């Protein structure tokens, strides 16, 4: 199984810097990476990044490189196989052309040559 | 190396690479009539028992002596629908025998006339 | 700082209760504890009892049946009675001063600690003698003397002891040797006090026994010379 | 109660052993008695000791239970010979009213001194009265006995003799005295009445005579 | 996509199961009770390996090593008092004094000198010795006779004076094939899925301490100090606090006792208590009380995590019961101490020098299961003091919340010191689908 | 720069292919592709990745094969709810998924 739930859909004015949450259930969260890819109006569907929700590692696109922010905190262990984690990402120099509605999702293996590939993935939140 | 039980949270693919580091701590480790006694010499019986109740199949199936035996029982998918990549590269074997648990019984008597029919081949084979 | 006197009547008869009186002088009485001992001819130190510095009482089982301390602060005078008095009890009767120690073993708070009692400063003590016989003063005589020489005086037929005797009312002191009296077979003491001199001193310095027997209460003085 | 005597040399040091060991903790008390005077304490608790006192005294402290109370004299001498006592306090045993036995400290070693015997004829006035008596003063003796012998004339007289024991002196020496008791015509009807003071191996004699 | 059943044999799996496990313990050679002797050596290189990824779920209150353990303590004691001396010639009639007063009015009776006709060598002969016995060894009839506690009870059997009753540490290890799982988690409250697992061959030094309401000798939390119970909202299930810093205790007997040998018949000997050299004294108990008022302190607040930060808290001391359950009970260098704790919960706590404990002295210590059999220990010679800390507490809710301590159930020691531990089988057969096939 | 087919569509009972191709920096041999099927600003759905194999769960129909120029998406049997937009990626191990432009069906 697995359900990716995410934050509201609000919208604020350019310059700002927003964070979106996404809360994980139903397996472990540390054995999967977790993925935020934005879905903008004027614009093909852009990959921004994943990280480990185990090893902490990050690897974002060149195109926010150096204007985005994605953290992860520890899991609550449920079962010998479920956990509960959450994943928050931010903006800097931000304006109104990264409008779009914005999701997470987690990996599709955690061994391959598609382990970080997005997919289960969140309910998405609408932006400014 | 991760020691014995080590890739207890690894892939089943994982695991599968380190399994003399549990084969060999199956029956060695430091195992008159005082308490201490009648405990430790029963600890003695328990682990050769256990370990030729093992050996036995091992041998039934035609394996003796081997950690990784192919078989001519095939796969039949009610057991598990699953794929191989969404096996050996994201289960562990932890969860795969809980989720296999029912049907070893069944898998484990398909490998027992495989091998008692084809020990009559190679002797059919053999008469020429 | 602190003296002791002691006061009593030198004879008590057998079944009659014996007082005596503890005088204090240069410390307060109220603020210390108090004991009386008494020492028998033979009879080793005989602890009889003692009082506290706020007045309890309590005795030696010896003779605790028979004995009653008391105290009167106006003063300083600390006092016994003994009643029921005996042949036995015949002894010289000292009062002290009793200083209470806290010897601590083990822990204060379970009680691990006694107290002991010791006395530091002691009176003169006091003879008492227990006889149905009756007082009776003395009778002193001169001993007239004949490089030194030497005269005395033959206190004679007394009872019981003691008998205070000095030369010149206190004056003369040095030489004088007062000599242990002598129970008679008639049952009364006999004492002789003497004095060394300087031959020529014998004309004319006047020479005066002064004797002292309270118990018959007979003051008694006479002079010598050959 | 009953003496425990001790004869110690001058000079030398006594030990003074308590007669009555404690069963704990103890708080020890010495007191010095003469017979015929006060006692003075020497020390109060198991090693302090009142001021007055000589460094000469010194009793053992309780610092670990098995060690016996023991009063020390150190350098002894003719005034130390006394009476002591232990007054025994412990945890164990209850309220100390008895001071215990008496150890009796004679100090040997001590120089032998000679009496001076002195004696007087009976008072003019004691005559007068029908009654006769003669005093013999022996004093500065030492060791503390003496003979005594009365002699009227050369014959020996030993009715109506009263003698007393010896008894010491500040001085550290003895004294004792004798009274012939006599009627006023036994004496002017003999020649002379003679006082014979044996003392150790020799003996001294002073007359007298009506006259 | 022909896929086959694939053999693999030595696969990490296990499953939870219960094992007989068996004894470690370390070189150190007289013979304590706990038979160490016996027991195999351990490896100087206790190796454990640590499991990534892995979360398994422990329940201390089901476990079965301390059901175990409970019983191979009770074992090794009726094995050790076997072949010992019975002194049922003992159960006799005692004329009883006190030994010597002079001091507190109420505690001369505390220990008694007791004379009696006992047995000798010879069928035919009788000796009438005495023996000093303490007051909660007797009982009275009713004069100054008197009879030892056990007689209308159980029997009596007093310990060979060469064993030792000082716990040493015991390494319980599982047989082969099986393994024994750590939980790591430093926040661990007994149940539920541990994040960090370890498997180890066997468990750390564990000291048979058997000691009540406090805790000696145990193990320390990493940090903070956990509270364990099953049931916290039912106050029918004991409280095991676990403290992280060590709140040290100094405990004596001061009386100078002797052993006195009494030849009770052939090759039979009674160790009797003889005299008391020095002063009669108290034992007791010292903790600090400033560490003793902190530690108590972090106890409470742990104690609000389930209670509400605004309720008021109070301890108060043992509601009554046994003797063993309304003291600090334990052994120290010999001898059974039964230490009042009142001056140590006594306190109430609102929103937002040391002390010292007074200990009685039993010899006939009975068996906290069966009642019928009953220990006599020998009396120790000289001055006992053992120095100990206090690792943990046994508390009690009432149901404004109080908490008194007790309990006296063995095993509540045990789960102290193996809450961390877990017992598993493995079973290293697997079948998996492959796309290979045989020939 | 990946770019895929403008449109297309087909009826229910037959198939259509959608391409997907880019230069060599985004396609092929030295790079897997993986499909999404992604209905308008809602939750996406896996298909295909690493150029044929198909997530756990789609049915049959989907398709993908790779030429060492382009990368197909086949879907066979069509069916109502196939009417979605439909994306590509291009992706290593230890990269991102280089996304394409679209394709409506
Ligand atoms: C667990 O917790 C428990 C509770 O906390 C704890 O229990 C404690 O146990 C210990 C040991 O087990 C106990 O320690 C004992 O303490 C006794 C009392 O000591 C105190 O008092 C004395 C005397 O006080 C009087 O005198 C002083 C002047 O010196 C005055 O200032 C006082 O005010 C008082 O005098 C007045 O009051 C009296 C009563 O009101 C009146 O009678 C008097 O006229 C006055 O009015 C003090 O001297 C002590 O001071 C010393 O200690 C302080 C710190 O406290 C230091 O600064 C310094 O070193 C001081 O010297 C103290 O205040 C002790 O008596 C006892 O030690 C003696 O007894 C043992 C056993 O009998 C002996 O083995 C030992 O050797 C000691 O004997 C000596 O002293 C006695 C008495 O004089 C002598 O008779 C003896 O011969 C020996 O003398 C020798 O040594 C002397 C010095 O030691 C020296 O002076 C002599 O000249 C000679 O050389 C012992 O130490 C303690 O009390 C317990 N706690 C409590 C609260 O009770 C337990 O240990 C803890 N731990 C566990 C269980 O593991
Ligand atoms: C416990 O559980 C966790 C969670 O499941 C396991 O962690 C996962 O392990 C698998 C395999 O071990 C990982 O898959 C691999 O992913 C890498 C991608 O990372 C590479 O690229 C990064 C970004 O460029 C780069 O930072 C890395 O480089 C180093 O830096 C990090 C810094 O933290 C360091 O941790 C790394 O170890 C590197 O040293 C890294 O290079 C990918 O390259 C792998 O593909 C190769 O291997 C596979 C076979 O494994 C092969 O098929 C490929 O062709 C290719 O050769 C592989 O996909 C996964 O990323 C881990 N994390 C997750 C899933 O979140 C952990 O292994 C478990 N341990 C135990 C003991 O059970
Ligand atoms: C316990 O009670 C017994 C009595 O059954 C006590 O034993 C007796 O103790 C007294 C006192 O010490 C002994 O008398 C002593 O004898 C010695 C040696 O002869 C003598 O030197 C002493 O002066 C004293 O008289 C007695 O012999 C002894 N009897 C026996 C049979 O032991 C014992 O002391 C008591 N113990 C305790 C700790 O209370
Ligand atoms: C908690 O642990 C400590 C230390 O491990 C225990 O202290 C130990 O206590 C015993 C008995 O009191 C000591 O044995 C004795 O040692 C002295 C040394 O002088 C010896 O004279 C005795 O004959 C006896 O052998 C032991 O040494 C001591 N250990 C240490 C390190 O001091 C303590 O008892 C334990 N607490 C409990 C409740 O068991
Ligand atoms: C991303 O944002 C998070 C906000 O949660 C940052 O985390 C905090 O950053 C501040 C600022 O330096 C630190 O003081 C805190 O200790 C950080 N942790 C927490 C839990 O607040 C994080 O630093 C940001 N990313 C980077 C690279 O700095
Ligand atoms: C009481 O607790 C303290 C602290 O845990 C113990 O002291 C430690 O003891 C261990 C084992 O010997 C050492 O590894 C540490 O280095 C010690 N630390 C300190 C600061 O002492 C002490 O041993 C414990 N005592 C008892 C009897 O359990
Ligand atoms: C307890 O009492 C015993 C004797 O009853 C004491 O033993 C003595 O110890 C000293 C040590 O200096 C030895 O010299 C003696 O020979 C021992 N005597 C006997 C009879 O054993 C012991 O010291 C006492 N212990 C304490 C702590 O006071
Ligand atoms: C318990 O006793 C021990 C030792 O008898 C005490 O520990 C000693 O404390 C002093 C502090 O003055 C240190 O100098 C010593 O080194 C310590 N000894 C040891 C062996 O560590 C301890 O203080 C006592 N605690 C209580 C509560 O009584
Ligand atoms: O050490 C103590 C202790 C510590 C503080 S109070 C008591 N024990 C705990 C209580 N206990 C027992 O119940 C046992 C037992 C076994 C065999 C015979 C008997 Cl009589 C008793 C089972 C052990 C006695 C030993
Ligand atoms: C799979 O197993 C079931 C019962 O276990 C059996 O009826 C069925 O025929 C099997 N299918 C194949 C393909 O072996
Ligand atoms: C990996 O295994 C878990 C365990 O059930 C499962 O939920 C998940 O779907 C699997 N991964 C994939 C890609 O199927
Ligand atoms: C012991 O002493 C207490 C209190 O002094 C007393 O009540 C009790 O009767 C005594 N017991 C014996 C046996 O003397
Ligand atoms: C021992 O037996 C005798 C009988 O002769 C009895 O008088 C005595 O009291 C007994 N001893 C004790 C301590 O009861
Ligand atoms: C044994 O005697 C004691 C004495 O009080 C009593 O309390 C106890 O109940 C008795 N035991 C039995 C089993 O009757
Ligand atoms: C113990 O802690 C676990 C950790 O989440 C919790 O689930 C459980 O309810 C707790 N139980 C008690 C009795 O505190
Ligand atoms: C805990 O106890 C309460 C009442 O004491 C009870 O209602 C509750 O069901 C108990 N908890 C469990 C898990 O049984
Ligand atoms: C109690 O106080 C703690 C402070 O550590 C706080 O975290 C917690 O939320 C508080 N709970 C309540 C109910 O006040
Ligand atoms: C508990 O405390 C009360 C109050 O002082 C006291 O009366 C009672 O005896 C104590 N009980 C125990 C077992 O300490
Ligand atoms: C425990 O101690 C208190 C006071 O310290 C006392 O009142 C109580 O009686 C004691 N308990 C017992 C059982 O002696
Ligand atoms: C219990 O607490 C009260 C109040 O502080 C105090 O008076 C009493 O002495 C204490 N008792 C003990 C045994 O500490």
């Amino acid at each position: 199984q697995g359900q990716l739930v995410q934050s509201g859909a609000t919208t604020t004015k350019p310059g700002s810097s927003v964070k979106i949450s996404c809360k994980t259930s139903g397996y472990r969260f540390n054995f999967y990476h977790i993925n935020w890819i934005r879905q903008t109006a004027g614009r093909g569907p852009e990959w921004m990044g994943w990280i480990s929700p185990y090893s902490g590692d990050k690897n974002l696109a060149p195109a926010f490189q150096d204007r985005v922010n994605m953290t992860t905190d520890t899991e609550v262990p449920v079962t010998s196989f479920t956990s509960t984690g959450a994943a928050y990402m931010e903006i800097r120099n931000l304006t109104s052309d990264d409008t779009g509605t914005y999701f997470c999702a987690k990996g599709l293996l955690r061994d391959g040559s598609s382990t970080w590939l997005p997919y289960l993935w969140g309910q998405g939140t609408l932006l400014t | 190396f991760l020691g014995f039980l080590g890739a207890a949270g690894s892939t089943m693919g994982a695991a599968s690479m380190t399994l003399t580091v549990q084969a060999r701590n199956l029956l060695s480790g430091i195992v008159k009539l005082t308490v201490w006694g009648i405990k430790q010499l029963q600890a003695r019986v328990l682990a050769v028992e256990r370990y030729l109740r093992d050996q036995q199949l091992l041998g039934i199936w035609g394996c003796s002596g081997k950690l990784i035996c192919c078989t001519n029982v095939p796969w039949n998918s009610s057991w598990s629908n699953r794929n191989l990549s969404e096996i050996w590269d994201n289960m562990t074997w932890l969860q795969w025998d809980k989720e296999i648990s029912n049907y070893t019984q069944i898998i484990y008597g398909l490998l027992e006339e495989s091998q008692n029919q084809q020990e009559k081949n190679e002797q059919d084979l053999l008469a020429l | 700082q602190v003296q002791l006197q002691e006061s009593g009547p030198g004879l008590v008869k057998p079944s009659e209760t014996l007082s005596l009186t503890c005088t204090v002088s240069g410390g307060s009485i109220s603020n210390y504890y108090w004991s009386w001992i008494r020492q028998s001819p033979g009879k080793g130190l005989e602890w009889i009892g003692y009082i506290s510095d706020s007045e309890s009482t309590n005795y030696n089982p010896s003779l605790k049946s028979r004995v009653i301390i008391s105290v009167d602060t106006s003063k300083n005078q600390l006092s016994l009675k003994l009643n029921s008095v005996t042949a036995a009890d015949s002894a010289i009767y000292y009062c002290a001063r009793a200083q209470q120690g806290k010897r601590i073993y083990g822990m204060v708070s379970f009680g691990e600690f006694f107290y002991y009692y010791y006395m530091d400063v002691w009176g003169k003590g006091t003879t008492v003698t227990v006889s149905s016989a009756s007082t009776k003063g003395p009778s002193v005589f001169p001993l007239a003397p004949s490089g030194t020489a030497a005269l005395g005086c033959l206190v004679k037929d007394y009872f019981p002891e003691p008998v205070t005797v000095s030369w010149n009312s206190g004056a003369l002191t040095s030489g004088v040797h007062t000599f242990p009296a002598v129970l008679q077979s008639s049952g009364l003491y006999s004492l002789s006090s003497v004095v060394t001199v300087p031959s020529s001193s014998l004309g004319t310095q006047t020479y005066i026994c002064n004797v002292n027997h309270k118990p018959s209460n007979t003051k008694v003085d006479k002079k010598v010379e050959p | 109660s009953y003496v425990r005597p001790l004869s110690v040399a001058l000079g030398e040091t006594a030990s003074i052993s308590c007669g009555r060991q404690a069963l704990g903790s103890r708080a020890v008390q010495w007191y010095q008695h003469r017979p015929g005077q006060a006692p003075i304490l020497l020390i109060y608790n198991n090693q302090d000791r009142p001021s007055g006192i000589p460094e000469r005294f010194s009793g053992t402290p309780d610092i670990n239970f098995g060690t016996r109370a023991t009063l020390t004299i150190s350098g002894v001498e003719a005034g130390d010979e006394a009476d002591y006592y232990c007054h025994m306090w412990d945890s164990r045993s209850g309220f100390s009213w008895s001071f215990g036995g008496a150890t009796r400290l004679t100090v040997l070693g001590q120089p032998k001194a000679a009496p001076s015997v002195t004696l007087f004829p009976p008072s003019s006035e004691e005559l007068q009265a029908n009654k006769a008596t003669l005093v013999c003063l022996i004093s500065d003796f030492y060791p503390g006995a003496v003979t005594v012998a009365w002699k009227a004339d050369s014959s020996p007289v030993k009715a109506g003799v009263e003698t007393t024991t010896p008894s010491k002196q500040s001085n550290n020496k003895y004294a004792a005295s004798s009274y012939l008791s006599l009627t006023p015509m036994q004496w002017k009807m003999h020649k002379s009445y003679s006082c014979q003071v044996t003392h150790e191996g020799s003996t001294v004699e002073k007359t007298v005579a009506p006259t | 996509e022909n896929l086959w059943v694939t053999v693999y044999y030595g696969v990490p799996v296990w499953k939870d199961a219960e094992t007989t496990l068996f004894c470690a313990s370390d070189a150190k050679a007289k013979h304590n009770v706990w038979a160490t002797h016996a027991c195999v050596p351990t490896d100087p290189n206790p190796q454990e390996i640590h499991l990534e990824n892995v979360t398994e779920e422990f329940n201390m209150w089901k476990n079965n090593m301390v059901e175990q353990m409970h019983t191979d303590i009770i074992s090794l004691w009726d094995q050790s008092l076997k072949p010992c001396v019975k002194l049922t010639p003992l159960c006799v009639t005692l004329q009883c004094t006190n030994v010597t007063n002079a001091i507190t009015d109420d505690m001369r009776g505390e220990l008694k000198n007791c004379s009696f006709n006992m047995t000798t060598e010879l069928r035919d002969k009788k000796q009438k010795v005495y023996s000093l016995f303490y007051r909660l060894d007797v009982v009275q009839i009713n004069n100054k006779e008197y009879r030892l506690i056990n007689c209308n009870t159980s029997a009596i059997t007093q310990a060979c004076p060469k064993v030792s009753f000082e716990p040493i540490p015991i390494h319980y290890c599982a047989p082969a094939g099986f393994a024994i799982l750590k939980c790591k988690d430093k926040k661990f409250n007994g149940t539920g899925p541990c994040p960090s697992v370890s498997t180890v061959q066997c468990t750390h030094g564990i000291k048979p301490v058997v000691s009540t309401q406090l805790l000696l000798n145990g193990s320390l939390a990493e940090e903070e100090v956990m509270i364990r119970s099953e049931n916290i909202t039912n106050n029918a299930k004991n409280i095991l606090v676990q403290f992280n810093t060590p709140v040290q205790i100094n405990c004596t007997r001061p009386n100078n006792n002797t052993r006195k040998s009494i030849r009770i018949g052939p090759g039979q000997a009674f160790y009797a208590t003889g005299d008391i050299i020095g002063d009669i004294r108290q034992a007791h108990c010292n903790v600090s009380k400033a560490t003793w008022n902190e530690t108590l302190g972090k106890v409470v607040k742990q104690l609000r995590k389930h209670f509400g930060n605004n309720t008021i808290i109070r301890f108060a001391n043992s509601s009554g019961g046994d003797l063993e359950v309304t003291t600090h009970s334990f052994n120290c260098g010999g001898e059974f101490f039964y230490c009042n704790t009142s001056g140590l919960f006594n306190s109430t706590w609102i929103s937002n020098d040391s002390i010292t404990l007074p200990c009685r002295i039993k010899q006939i210590i009975n068996m906290w299961q069966r009642i019928g059999q009953a220990m006599y220990a020998p009396p120790i010679q000289g001055v006992i003091r053992c120095v100990s800390n206090i690792t943990g507490l046994i508390l009690t809710r009432d149901g404004t919340e109080t908490f008194r301590p007790g309990g006296g159930d063995m095993r509540d020691n045990w789960r102290s010191e193996l809450y961390k531990y877990k017992v598993v089988k493995i079973e290293p057969l697997g079948v998996a689908p492959t796309r290979c096939k045989r020939r | 720069v990946l770019t895929q087919s403008a449109s297309v569509s087909g009826s229910l009972g037959q198939s259509v292919t959608i391409s997907c191709t880019g230069p060599n920096s985004v396609c092929c041999s030295h790079k897997s592709i993986s499909w999404y099927q992604w209905p308008p600003g809602r939750a996406p759905t896996l298909i295909i990745y690493e150029d044929n194999e198909r997530a756990p769960g789609i049915s049959p129909r989907f398709s993908g094969y790779k030429s060492y120029w382009s990368a197909y998406l086949t879907i066979s049997d069509l069916r109502p709810e196939d009417e979605t937009t439909y994306y590509c990626c291009s992706y290593t191990h230890n990269s991102g998924c280089v996304f394409g432009t679209g394709t409506k069906v």
